[PDB]
RNA sequence: UUGACAUUGUGAAGAGACAUAGUUUC
RNA sequence: GUUCUUUGUAAAGUGCCUUCGAAGAGUCGAGUUGUUUGGGAAUGCAGCUCUAAGUGGGUGGUAAAUUCCAUCUAAAGCUAA
RNA sequence: UUGACCUCAAAUCAGGUAGGAGUACCCGCUGAACUUAAGCAUAUCAAUAAGCGGAGGAAAAGAAACCAACCGGGAUUGCCUUAGUAACGGCGAGUGAAGCGGCAAAAGCUCAAAUUUGAAAUCUGGUACCUUCGGUGCCCGAGUUGUAAUUUGGAGAGGG
């Protein structure tokens, strides 16, 4: 059971597999069903837009954060600036978030103004009767495309005053490297009599 | 904080003009309230000591913080807890049978 | 689980299509298919819009 | 599809085309990786050396992600700029004014000095370098701006 | 409110007051019947805190559960198999003694929802709970829009399912990473990482 | 089967320590 | 869409000042046994022994002491797709 | 002697409820060996089969005692991926998940712990009437060993 050249595998085949086979020979179906459920959806939903007003957000960890991305709502500091309560915001289309929280300037800027956009092109129809009616646009995400940032000019002048870049990431490498250390002999130098 | 704006090292990270948010209650689920310190106060007033309790104030008196330590944390889960479980009892002594 | 459907790459079913498109000319190709088209005017045959 | 395929050929010799000694039997090795050790170590040292036992260190909860850092070498740089406006840049290597590349942006995380790139000025914004991709930077008149 | 000194207060098991109280209670009980309806709750703020109510068809149960190992049934011992599982003697049941006692009682009065459960008392052979269960087809109860929701059929017999706060520890239903075997529901999330997933256009 | 712990409480004489007041242990 | 009763001396939202701010225990936790998990000086579960606190408590995938930091708010509960 | 209260009973007491079935899929318990390792005990088969208890049209999960370590994300479920990877493993045969990212769908909340104390403001039931999935009057009853209003950590309450 073990021959030629061939690169070791690892098929694990050993339980009872065939049991639990999906095919998706229902793709098609449920493209269609959830078709017919937006469909649906689109029509009970009356004029709103089958989605809720999303904020933007900056991504987590070291190798998405290049990258802005719709977060889930809007938090309750947002919505404040943006001049309303978190209870109305949400009877209007807008998702807010009460765990999400405020560090960044720039982001909770760029929410605000988010919510100002929106605010000004969606018309809140009276609670009376009338029902004038004005059509539905159907992707609140659509009307208003999160995107990224610009974050320089395309050219601009060199500055080199000298210092490796290289050589300074070394260096700020070293420093932490050798923090802990240093802070010792730092006490055990202290206790100098 | 305030980041270094490089990509490794001490305060590590990309510089952002940073806000410092509101604080959420949420972060004061561990504080004291007049209201409860009160009633831990009365019951245990009524309900007084227990048995592992006597025998480390005893010992204590007897043996010294250390060795009240020592058993206190096998007595409790831990020695953080028997940490504060010593200071609790020499502070039932210093509070009663002295000031 | 057998497969049943199959994938061809989507600029490679393009290069087909384009030449089955390039085909329906060339009346050597239509007539030699069936298609009966001795005695039509000229190939491609254009129809007007109002069709 | 099966009629292009050698069991029709098979059909009407005996053996399958697997011999009348030594047969074809379930499993005359073992099964699988069986006998790696024993009876299949010569094919395992020659074609798999290096296969048993163990290295380096363990580590627990490793999360591809913190190393996430894909190279570029200068050998390209230059084809982070689009190409009508590279043209413009090339022609006009100057101070006061050169291309600004952010190379994060572009998805890299760590430039590389492979192999020359011409003598006009870049400027270069990356989170690492290697000592020399900062060097033939400079000798262009370029610098290497730290970002994050 | 007293129910803030009540609490206070039963935190101090080993107090020569409580357990004056837990020598007597736990001598009484153990004279009546292993299931017997309950008067009221014994620990009135516990109860409450719990989801009990002083109204018309909210009720009580005692009940009592042996303590220990489950050990295996096996004749003598016998286990005809591999020696991994000649094991009989320490071995110790997924669900808990709580849990027990929320199913004995559950049965008992089919006609009730069970609700939670609290720990009384205990003795060498015996852990002692009151259940506290709801009945859904008294009006007190459909009416109340903050407890009717038990009236549903989807919570017959939730001890008998895991379902109340003790069913769902031992289920080990959870957020986190300590939880991943065991959170969506072990079996299920287990079937979901050995199922074969088939595209029509293989992936 | 043997030990420890838990179920486990109340007196009394006697041993045992802060080092010959009585909280504590056999 | 119409139409009748006005539910009110009712109910709800928001700004500033001040004082407060109650938050689940034989549980968390620990020891040990056994089972289980990719979970490694121990991933979950259970039995028995021990058993908390309130600037506390849990988690931070290598045991421990020390010092900080980050991050949620357990031991009660409902909920469409 | 009379009347309570606590606790425990009885009735062919007034009205209700549970059983059994089905069980593809769902929530638990319990629990193998054949097999693979070319032998075999750990391992594997498998947290599988058989046995038991319990639901629904879905079930379960669910508004974080979460993920993270970032310029931070933000209920749950599922698909694509992460990945046959980190890791486990007579480190042998074998096993083996998670965070990030895309997408489907989207949705949020309730108690406990608080003096209404200038007024238990709450509720089952019987009954007469009615415009009967209910309303109103009245009478027993429940309930202060706490039924409503009020508040749920995002807070929120009392004063001004
Ligand atoms: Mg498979
Ligand atoms: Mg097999
Ligand atoms: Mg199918
Ligand atoms: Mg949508
Ligand atoms: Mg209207
Ligand atoms: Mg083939
Ligand atoms: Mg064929
Ligand atoms: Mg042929
Ligand atoms: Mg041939
Ligand atoms: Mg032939
Ligand atoms: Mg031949
Ligand atoms: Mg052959
Ligand atoms: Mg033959
Ligand atoms: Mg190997
Ligand atoms: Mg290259
Ligand atoms: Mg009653
Ligand atoms: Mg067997
Ligand atoms: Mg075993
Ligand atoms: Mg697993
Ligand atoms: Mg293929
Ligand atoms: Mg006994
Ligand atoms: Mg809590
Ligand atoms: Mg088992
Ligand atoms: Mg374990
Ligand atoms: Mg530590
Ligand atoms: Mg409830
Ligand atoms: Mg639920
Ligand atoms: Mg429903
Ligand atoms: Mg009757
Ligand atoms: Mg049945
Ligand atoms: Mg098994
Ligand atoms: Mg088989
Ligand atoms: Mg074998
Ligand atoms: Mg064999
Ligand atoms: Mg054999
Ligand atoms: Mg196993
Ligand atoms: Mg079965
Ligand atoms: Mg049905
Ligand atoms: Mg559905
Ligand atoms: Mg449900
Ligand atoms: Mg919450
Ligand atoms: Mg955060
Ligand atoms: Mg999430
Ligand atoms: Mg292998
Ligand atoms: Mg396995
Ligand atoms: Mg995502
Ligand atoms: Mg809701």
């Amino acid at each position: 059971a073990i021959s030629k050249n061939l690169p070791i595998l690892k098929n694990h085949f050993r339980k009872h597999w065939q049991e639990r086979v999906k095919v998706h020979f229902d793709q098609a179906g449920k493209k269609v069903s959830r078709r017919n459920a937006r469909a649906t959806r689109a029509a009970k939903i009356a004029p709103r837009p089958l989605d809720l007003l999303r904020p933007v957000v900056r991504a987590p960890t070291v190798k998405y954060n290049r990258k802005v991305r719709a977060g889930r709502g809007f938090t309750l500091a947002e919505v404040k600036a943006a001049g309303l309560t978190a209870a109305y915001a949400r009877t209007i289309g807008i998702a807010v978030d009460h765990r999400r929280q405020n560090r960044n300037q720039e982001i909770f800027d760029a929410n605000v103004q988010r919510l100002k956009e929106y605010q000004s092109k969606i018309i809140v129809f009276p609670r009376n009767g009338k029902a004038p009616e004005a059509e539905q646009v159907l992707s609140a995400a659509a009307t208003f495309p999160i995107a990224q940032p610009a974050t320089d000019v395309e050219a601009r002048a060199v500055q080199d005053n000298g210092e490796s870049a290289f050589r300074t990431l070394r260096l700020a490498r070293s420093e932490k490297k050798f923090r802990g250390i240093r802070e010792k002999r730092a006490r055990e130098k202290a206790e100098a009599e | 904080t305030v980041k270094t704006g490089i990509a490794i090292g001490l305060n590590k990270g990309k510089k952002v003009t940073s806000m410092t948010p509101a604080p959420k209650i949420s972060y004061k689920k561990g504080a004291a309230s007049n209201r409860t310190k009160f009633v831990r106060s009365l019951v245990r007033e009524i309900a007084g000591l227990s048995p592992y309790e006597r025998r480390l104030i005893d010992l204590i008196r007897n043996s010294g913080e250390k060795r009240a330590r020592k058993v206190a944390k096998k007595r409790l889960g831990s020695f953080t807890r028997a940490k504060a479980k010593v200071e609790e009892m020499n502070n039932i002594i210093a509070a009663s049978r002295r000031h | 689980w057998r497969k049943w459907n199959v994938k061809v790459n989507h600029n490679e079913k393009r290069y087909a299509t384009a030449s089955a498109i390039a085909a329906t000319a060339v009346a050597s190709l239509v007539l030699a298919r069936g298609h009966r088209v001795e005695k039509i005017p000229e190939i491609p045959l254009v129809v007007s819009t109002d069709l | 599809p099966s009629r292009f395929t050698k069991t029709r050929k098979h059909r009407g010799h005996v053996s399958a085309g697997k011999g009348r000694i030594g047969k074809h039997r379930k499993h005359p090795g073992g099964r699988g990786m069986a006998g790696g050790q024993h009876h299949h170590r010569i094919n395992m040292d020659k074609y798999h050396p290096g296969y048993f036992g163990k290295v380096g260190m363990r580590y627990f909860h490793k999360q591809q992600a913190h190393f996430w850092k894909p190279v570029l070498n200068l050998d390209k740089l230059w084809t982070l700029i689009p190409e009508d406006k590279r043209d413009q840049y090339l022609k006009s290597a100057s101070k006061e004014t050169a291309p600004v590349i952010d190379t994060l942006a572009a998805g890299y995380g760590k430039i590389l000095g492979k192999g020359r790139i011409p003598n006009v000025p870049v400027i270069v914004k990356a989170r690492f370098v290697s000592k020399l991709a900062e060097e033939k930077i400079r000798a262009a008149g370029g610098v290497v701006e730290l970002i994050a | 409110g007293a129910y803030k000194y009540l609490e206070e207060l039963q935190r101090k098991k080993q107090s020569d007051v409580l357990r004056f109280l837990q020598r007597v209670r736990v001598w009484e009980y153990r004279q009546k019947n292993v299931i017997h309806r309950a008067a009221r709750p014994t620990r009135p703020d516990k109860a409450r805190r719990l989801g009990y109510k002083a109204k018309q068809g909210f009720v009580i149960y005692r009940v009592r559960v042996r303590r220990g190992n489950r050990k295996r049934p096996v004749p003598k011992g016998a286990t005809y198999g591999k020696p991994t599982n000649q094991g009989v003697n320490e071995l110790k049941y997924q669900r808990s003694l709580r849990a027990t006692a929320e199913e004995r009682v559950g049965r008992r009065a089919a006609n009730l929802r069970v609700l939670n459960s609290y720990w009384v008392n205990q003795d060498s052979t015996y852990k002692y709970f009151e259940v506290i269960l709801v009945d859904p087809q008294h009006k007190a109860i459909r009416r109340d829009a903050r407890y009717n929701w038990i009236c549903d059929p989807v919570h017959k017999h939730r001890e008998a399912r895991g379902l109340t706060a003790t069913g769902k520890k031992s289920r080990g239903i959870n957020k986190g990473h300590k939880f991943n075997n065991t959170k969506a529901g072990r079996r299920k999330t287990w079937k979901r990482q050995n199922t074969l997933s088939l595209w029509r256009y293989r992936k």
